[PDB]
RNA sequence: ACCAUAGUAGGCCUAAAAGCAGCCAUCAAUUGAGAAAGCGUUAAAGCUCAACAAAUUCACCAACAUAAUCCCAAAAACUAAU
């Protein structure tokens, strides 16, 4: 396997591209699942 | 001799058995690989030995120690190992820095102190950085603030 | 090849260096499995002095000669080939890597003595006022001992003192 | 100068060159090791 | 302008050898150092040595600090014994047991070399019995009373011997 | 280092490094750095300030001297070998001095 | 006329309490606590005679540690002819 | 980072008691009243006494022949004496007294009469015969410092060698006489009588092989 | 090249013996460094060499003055040699 290649400040433009699909995935879903969500979290967190 | 031996091909290449002393090293870069989240690599520069001792007692107050390995059994290791792209920076002269519970903004006031001690980079959790992204690491809150604010957001 | 500018522009200095296209070895070798470059083109025990095309890969701009590391010779041919160099410099072969001196150039001296095989430096050899009888002669020595393993067509063995 | 027939090192100062067609030890620290090959 | 290594006596500057010759050469009087080094510790009995570190000044003003006892002292006293061995090895000047070199490990680990490093208290110890090697101390693993006692008789009957020896030696010398 | 203590670094004000760590043509400038920054070297003036600025993306390992007279030498070391960039920063001591 | 100060000569109290620790003339003889109290790692050490180069083990630091020290026995002794 | 090489233990040696040079007496205790003919025997040819190591692991090694008499004695006892450690070093002489007398008639006088009177005494060396034994539990590096300078101001030239470098000479010189490419050689010439050769050789060229001519020993010549 | 910090003036010894008259021992901090290999000091201090790291052409050894009437064939490193 390999590590990440270290962008820099310079040019910063690419985000990870995990955090994008969680985003996507978050907002698939209806807001009863949103207190869902939030209610493990708070429990969790 | 009809041909000279220097100018014939060299006879088979011998196989190098490895001593127990390097593969001492071999195994203490990995264990100090594995169990410590927090791999901070530097620029080892010759200081005086009353300041080099006393550096080494200030980071003991922050639970941080330095360790420093040749290049001649850590950069073969690196190849083969997941952190290869720290290569660049274990071509010099260079200083280790390990630590447990990451935390470094003790960490770069004290190297802010001294002027010429550079901060190549390093690997926090198996994420490589720079100089500035130490710098935005050290200004980030810690995961209790972070996650606290993050059901906030959400 | 890399070249080193050095300028001054209003009390400031800048140094920096330039990368210069190479030109690179040619492509096929008669003896691709030789190691060092001399045996590789089967030039072993076959140049002397005179080939300045040969000795004229191994020099410096300004007369020196490079380094064996760089080169990749072995000691054995590292020091024959310094050894024609500095029999070639003295033969008078080689005249565009010498130092340019402009304000040295302009005061003549006597006019230059031609030679071939100087074995050591004009200047660090002194008359043989006795020479002596032939059971005890002293002998001028031509050409360099390290150069006796060149072939010899005709047979007969380099004549090295006479 | 000190004409011999062996030349050595009297301090690790002393270093070999060969001028003239013969080694001379010169010294920069010591004047008094320099020595002249015969 | 330099550092000074000196040992002196709790309170006890002689206006003299050895602090006079080496002290006064740098430029410094011994009556600053009469008052300063008297009057910085005043709780510690005089006879005990002390590695003093002194930093000269360019001005000639001088500034103190003051570390722990030397080992040698500390087993000294603790194996009763006035003096080292003469021949190391050979003969046991004295018999300690393993808490009179744990006891010292805490004291000396204040000390600006080994504090300052932050050593662990395995490290002191064994500092300890290293020095116990060459000081003719032989560490004990545990004794009692009776086994101390016998060793103090039978030390006492070969130092008796030597000291009327080295009497007789002197005397041959002269005469001779 | 040891030329430079011989030399007299008295005579410099400010010495800035610029280099980018990740690069493959900075082992040149980290020498030179490890060099000006010995303990012999820094105990020759209590006032110049050694700086070591560190970029990623930078792409130019340079160096910047101002010396005491007033001239601004600045080097950009990226072919320049380690004994080159020495060699140069001390010859100039010799005359603006 | 330097000389340490009188020590202790009573082999009970030598072998309960370690006389020079307490260098503070307000302090007083630190007595012995029991040996269960103490920690394991003090009963542990080399008391004797130190190990030689075969009681180690190659795959330890030991055996580099004290072959360490003989190479520079070795070229201590061999640089004994020095004519500098 | 370099290789930790392991080093040479010697725990094996015993030094024995005195183990500086012994004194050697000027004169034998029973003078010889007889003078006898100056043998030069006793120095042409290879030698068949004290060739191998007894005890020590370094020595002497003669490579021409000479004579040794009590100056020479005194030099090689006072220098090793000064420059050893008698704890880690002992040597023994591998050579006798000097009992050999050497005559020298009186200044300025006609030849004849006869013999003159006894002026010294030597001791014969042939070459390959070990001079003086040292061992001990040091490496050869340090021991080899001290003995060129003693071998080098005995009459006939002499090197400092020890048990390993001594055989790697004795396996050379047959290696070398091995791999020759010279179909000639003085030991086939010579004992075969070619060329007539015979006359102009001497009767002991034919063990000597001719690497021996008088006292001068040639190790190069095959 | 580069680079030097711990116990610790180790015990003994001596007027003073701080790695460095001698005797004795030769353990031990630190990833790394010998109760010391050399120099130096009245004794200290100090310089240097081994050990860190950095880094990698090769490196045993081989040096020896002069005579008397005026030096003494001239000269030549390759056209083919049992
Ligand atoms: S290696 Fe074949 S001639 Fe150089
Ligand atoms: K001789
Ligand atoms: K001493
Ligand atoms: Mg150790
Ligand atoms: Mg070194
Ligand atoms: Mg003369
Ligand atoms: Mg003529
Ligand atoms: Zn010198």
């Amino acid at each position: 396997e390999a590590l990440a290649g270290a962008p820099l400040d310079n040019a910063p433009k690419e985000y990870p591209p995990k955090i994008q699909q969680l985003v996507q995935d978050i907002a698939s879903l209806t807001l009863l699942e949103i207190s869902d969500l939030n209610e493990l979290l708070k429990k969790t967190l | 001799p009809t041909i000279n031996p220097r100018c014939l091909p060299p006879p088979p290449t011998p196989p190098q058995e490895e001593t127990g002393l390097v593969r001492l090293l071999r195994r203490e870069i990995a264990a100090v690989f594995r169990d410590n989240r927090m791999i901070a690599v530097c620029q080892h520069v010759a200081l005086s030995a009353e300041d080099k001792l006393l550096l080494r007692h200030q980071l003991r107050k922050h639970k941080i120690l330095m360790k420093i390995f040749p290049n001649q059994v850590l950069k073969p290791f690196l190849e083969e190992s997941k952190y290869q792209n720290l290569l660049p920076l274990f071509v010099g002269h260079n200083l280790l820095l390990v630590s447990e519970e990451p935390k470094v903004k003790e960490m770069v006031r004290i190297l802010k102190g001294i002027p010429f001690l550079p901060l190549l980079g390093g690997c926090i959790d198996d994420t490589i950085l720079s100089r500035q992204g130490f710098i935005n690491y050290s200004k980030l809150p810690s995961l209790a603030l972070v996650q606290g604010e993050l059901v906030g957001g959400l | 090849f890399r070249e080193v500018v050095e300028i001054l522009d209003g009390k400031t200095t800048i140094i920096e260096g330039r990368i210069t296209e190479t030109p690179q070895e040619s492509p096929n070798p008669p003896n691709p499995t030789g190691q060092c470059p001399i045996c590789r083109w089967n030039l072993k025990h076959k140049y002397n002095y005179e080939d300045v095309l040969l000795l004229s890969q191994f020099i410096r701009p300004h007369g020196g000669m490079l380094p064996r590391r760089i080169t990749g010779l072995c000691q054995e041919e590292h020091l024959k080939i310094e050894e024609c160099v500095k029999m070639a410099h003295r033969a008078g072969l080689l005249p565009n890597h010498r130092p340019k001196l402009p304000e040295g150039f302009v005061p003549k001296s006597k006019p230059r003595l031609n030679r071939y095989l100087t074995r050591w430096s004009p200047r660090s050899v002194k008359p043989i006022y006795n020479k002596g009888h032939r059971w005890n002669k002293v002998r001028m020595p031509v050409g360099s001992p390290l150069l006796k393993d060149n072939v010899s067509y005709s047979g007969r063995p380099l004549l090295l003192y006479h | 100068f000190k004409t011999k027939g062996v030349l050595k090192k009297r301090c690790r100062d002393c270093y070999l060159v060969k001028r003239r067609g013969r080694w001379f030890i010169y010294c920069k620290t010591n004047p008094k090791h320099k020595q002249r090959q015969m | 302008s330099g550092m000074i290594r000196a040992i002196v006596r709790a309170g006890q500057a002689r206006p003299g050898p050895p602090l006079g010759p080496i002290l006064g050469q740098r430029g410094v009087s011994i009556n600053q150092f009469c008052k300063e080094f008297n009057e910085k510790t005043k709780d510690i009995k005089e006879g005990i040595p002390l590695p003093t570190k002194i930093f000269v000044k360019p001005d000639r003003t001088f500034e103190i600090k003051i570390g722990q006892p030397t080992v040698s002292y500390f087993l000294k006293a603790a194996a009763g014994i006035e003096k080292g061995a003469r021949h190391t090895g050979k003969e046991v000047a004295g018999l300690v047991t393993l808490k009179h070199v744990y006891e010292i490990a805490r004291v000396k680990a204040q000390d600006d070399a080994f504090a300052l490093q932050d050593v662990p208290l395995s490290s002191v110890v064994r500092s300890i019995i290293g020095s116990a090697r060459s000081l003719g101390i032989r560490v004990v693993k545990d004794l009692s009373s009776e086994e101390l006692a016998a060793f103090q008789k039978e030390r006492a009957l070969f130092l008796a011997a030597q000291r009327e020896a080295d009497l007789a030696a002197q005397a041959e010398a002269a005469k001779k | 280092a040891a030329a430079l203590a011989r030399l007299g670094l008295r005579a410099v004000k400010q010495v800035r490094v610029q280099f980018c760590p990740f690069e493959k043509n900075v082992e040149s400038t980290r020498t030179f750095l490890q060099a000006v920054s010995s303990e012999k070297v820094r105990c020759t003036n209590l006032n110049c300030s050694v700086i070591a600025d560190v970029r990623h993306d930078g792409s130019e390992p340079c160096v910047d001297v101002l010396f005491g007279d007033g001239h601004r030498l600045i080097m950009r070391g990226a072919h320049l070998t380690a004994q080159e960039m020495l060699t140069a920063f001390a010859s100039h001591i010799q005359a603006r001095g | 006329a330097l000389k340490d100060p009188e020590v202790c000569t009573d082999p009970f109290r030598l072998t309960t309490h370690a006389m020079g620790v307490n260098i503070y003339k307000e302090g007083q003889d630190v007595v012995l606590k029991p040996d269960s109290e103490y920690p394991e790692w003090l009963f542990e050490m080399n008391v004797g005679p130190p190990k030689k180069l075969e009681e180690l083990d190659p795959e330890t630091r030991e055996y580099w540690r004290l072959l360490r020290k003989h190479n520079i026995w070795r070229h201590n002794r061999l640089s004994k002819n020095r004519k500098f | 980072f370099k290789t930790l090489l392991p080093v040479p233990t010697f725990e094996d040696v015993a030094i024995p008691e005195k183990p500086k040079l012994r004194f050697v007496e000027r004169v034998p205790l029973v003078p010889k009243v007889r003078r006898e003919r100056k043998n030069l025997s006793d120095i042409r040819g290879p030698s068949t006494e004290a060739t191998e190591f007894t005890e020590g692991r370094f020595a002497i090694l003669a490579l021409g022949g000479g004579y040794l008499h009590w100056g020479h004695f005194e030099m090689m006892r006072l220098t090793i004496n000064r420059s050893m450690d008698p704890k880690n070093m002992f040597a023994l002489w591998r050579v006798p007294a000097p009992f050999k007398p050497i005559t020298r008639k009186g200044m300025g006088q006609r030849m004849g009469g006869g013999k003159g009177a006894i002026d010294h005494y030597v001791t014969p060396v042939k070459a390959g015969r070990l001079i003086v034994e040292m061992g001990g539990r040091c490496e050869f590096k340090e021991v080899q410092g001290f003995l060129d300078l003693v071998a080098h101001k005995l009459p006939f030239p002499a090197k400092a060698v020890s048990r390993e470098t001594l055989e790697k000479m004795r396996k050379d010189q047959e290696e070398r006489e091995r791999n020759n490419q010279n179909p000639w050689t003085f030991e086939r010439i010579a004992t075969a009588n070619m060329l007539g050769i015979r006359k102009v050789l001497s009767p002991y060229d034919l063990t000597h092989k001719g690497r021996y001519w008088g006292k001068f020993y040639t190790p190069e010549r095959v």
